[PDB]
């Protein structure tokens, strides 16, 4: 272990497809509360916020 | 007006301190510096 950043580490787990249920989640660290109801507006090819 | 995008970020966290380029040769043009 270095100063110099992470570049191997573990593997992770990845869950089934849900919505329309209040449930918690965590998409690249952000957790919270919601509906994940589909949308349709388009962000950039980049954009994951 | 200009809109510029991320390409790619690698970590290596090494000291930098100086820059220069690198050119072609064979057997005109121009380029900024902003700060």
């Amino acid at each position: 272990l270095l100063h110099a950043p992470a570049t191997v580490c573990g593997p992770k787990k990845s869950t089934n497809l849900v919505k329309n249920k209040c449930v918690n989640f965590n998409f690249n660290g952000l957790t919270g509360t919601g509906v994940l109801t589909e949308s349709n507006k388009k962000f950039l090819p980049f954009q994951q916020f | 007006f200009s809109a510029l995008e991320p390409l790619v970020d690698l970590p290596i966290g090494i000291n930098i301190t100086r820059f220069q380029t690198l050119l072609a040769l064979h057997r005109a043009a121009a380029y900024y510096v902003g700060y």
